[PDB]
């Protein structure tokens, strides 16, 4: 069924689960036209897909060629992504199939039901978490590899760095839906908050800062004030 | 014209023979219908008075033999039977006429309802669906499930309708997913059609009698089929030019038909909103939209 606050830690066992969201697929700037009318100019996307129990991010760049001739992109968008998360798991070994996949949208049930019509004993379900994964293009070098792309390409990340080496999948879920929900509301304050202190680093082969325990606890603290924040800015309160 | 003679009428009864009904009272002197008119198929029904559970009848063609009712008291229900006797039958026949014990089937002359709403209906087609093969008439009720429900529990008294499932892989092509999922011709046409019924007729036949098993018994499993069945049609993009025109009809006379009170239960919100106003065909059922419109403005 759904997924939401009440059967929440089922993310963190053993059984293999993935994330698709969609949001980013399908990417356009809306400009006026030499004659006054407007259009759009599609730029390149990506489907996000995550395994919530490891960090694995499998990226699949959504080059604008996709869209060359095509009508209703919008629908579109939703099929192809169905197409290419079905590939996705056709292309792991058996054992590294998931269980379940998790739509952030239930505008993606269908679409992907309809394309893992092979794999009955794959259950497809939506959520009622409004999770942050829109918020995956402000990681720069995420966004650096979908705008550089030029040509379909999937990119594999640990969107959790290392910290699974020293904290719990819930507790690395939790900070990254609480950094991208930062970011999401407010992304100046939110990459200010990340990168202010000059000494501390990403490493090459990371996402995130290189931030020990104790810098993290004050991170986080100042990613809550900043939502806090916002939402009075916004509701005035 | 042909006649179903009763044995007797031990119990209060509504008896409706095809679109008309009327009540019989404890051991009232009723032994049966007479004047029913050749060459279409029927159903005798029965509503006890004092267990309206349970709408049950039987569909029959006069041409494929001699038919009576008589009650059985120990499975409590008036039962169809073939008398093979056909000069014992004539003899029964012309007593009850001549003591003028039996209704006759009220058919005003104007009226083609009955033809317009079995049109396609065949009773070879109906044994199908309906598997005893021992007899020539075919037992309904209200409870009688489907193949279809029964994979989601006897297999000898379910509904063997055609199963439609618009996901399922015989509805849609490896590699044609969005277009055939969005576009339901190749499944209604190549599958569904060619594959299955083999031709139109046998397909309005099954939908027909779907919606007449839905009506009458109130089955569900019924309603779904011929919700489906139309549903197959509209969300087809190709569509033959003289199915469309036939369909209309067809749902046209089922609309009119319907009693009023039973549309709370009996239509889908859904699927006819959809059908009149979304899909590929909500411009082709001009009759059936105006009936709608008319008829059963709230549900849309
Ligand atoms: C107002 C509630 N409506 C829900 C849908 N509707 C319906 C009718 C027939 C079938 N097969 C399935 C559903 C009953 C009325």
């Amino acid at each position: 069924g759904a997924m939401n606050s009440s059967n929440y830690a089922e993310l963190f066992n053993n059984d293999i689960k993935l994330f698709v969201d969609d949001t980013n697929v399908y990417r356009v700037t809306v400009h006026k036209t030499f004659e006054g009318n407007v259009a759009t100019k599609a730029i390149n996307g990506c489907i996000f897909t995550l395994n919530p129990k490891t960090g694995h991010l499998f990226l699949k760049i959504i080059h604008t060629s996709v869209w060359a001739g095509q009508k209703r992109l919008s629908q579109l968008a939703k099929w192809k992504t169905a197409e290419e998360v079905s590939a996705l798991v056709r292309s792991l070994p058996k054992e590294e199939q998931p269980k379940q996949i998790i739509v952030t949208r239930k505008a993606m049930l269908d679409p992907l039901e309809v394309h893992m019509l092979d794999f009955p004993n794959i259950a497809i379900r939506p959520t009622e978490l409004r999770l942050p994964f829109s918020a995956a293009m402000s990681i720069d070098k995420l966004s650096d590899v979908v705008m550089k792309a030029t040509e379909p390409q999937m990119v594999l990340f640990n969107i959790y760095d290392d910290w699974l080496d020293r904290i719990s999948s819930y507790t690395a879920f939790s900070r990254l839906t609480l950094l991208l929900r930062a970011l999401k509301t407010n992304e100046e304050s939110a990459k200010m908050i990340l990168l202010s202190d000059p000494t501390i680093t990403i490493k090459s082969y990371h996402l995130w800062p290189s931030f020990t325990d104790e810098q993290w606890i004050t991170i986080e603290s100042q990613m809550r004030d900043l939502i806090l924040t916002e939402y009075g800015r916004k509701y005035n309160v | 014209m042909n006649t179903v003679p009763f044995t007797s009428a031990p119990i209060e009864v509504t008896i409706g023979i095809d679109q008309y009904s009327f009540n019989v009272k404890e051991n009232q002197p009723f032994h049966g219908i007479k004047d029913i008119p050749i060459g279409h198929v029927h159903v005798i029904h029965f509503q006890h008075a004092d267990n309206s559970s349970m709408r049950y009848g039987y569909w029959f063609d006069c041409r494929m033999g001699n038919f009576y009712i008589q009650y059985d008291p120990k499975d409590g229900l008036y039962k169809m039977m073939e008398e093979r006797d056909g000069a014992k039958f004539e003899n029964i026949v012309h007593n009850f006429k001549e003591r003028q014990m039996m209704v006759s089937y009220p058919k005003i002359d104007e009226d083609d309802t009955w033809y317009n709403l079995t049109e396609f209906v065949q009773m070879d087609k109906i044994r199908k669906i309906v598997r005893k093969d021992e007899n020539q008439f075919s037992y309904v009720d209200s409870s009688m499930t489907t193949v279809q429900e029964n994979e989601l529990s006897d297999p000898a008294h379910s509904l063997n309708y055609t199963v439609i499932n618009f996901k399922s892989r015989e509805a849609i092509r490896p590699g044609h997913e969005m277009e055939d999922f969005l576009d339901k011709s190749y499944y209604l046409n190549t599958v569904m059609l060619q594959g299955i019924f083999k031709n139109s007729s046998n397909y309005f036949g099954e939908l027909q009698f779907a919606f007449l098993n839905a009506m009458f018994f109130g089955n569900y499993g019924s309603s779904l089929q011929w919700h489906a069945m139309i549903e197959l049609i509209c969300s087809s993009a190709t569509v033959p030019k003289h199915m469309l025109d036939k369909l209309d009809e067809i749902l046209y006379y089922q609309i009119k038909t319907l009693p009023e009170q039973y549309s709370d239960i009996l239509l889908n919100e859904r699927v006819w909103n959809i059908c009149l106003y979304s899909s590929f065909q909500k411009n082709s059922l001009h009759n059936t939209e105006k009936i709608m419109e008319n008829k059963y403005p709230e549900l849309l």
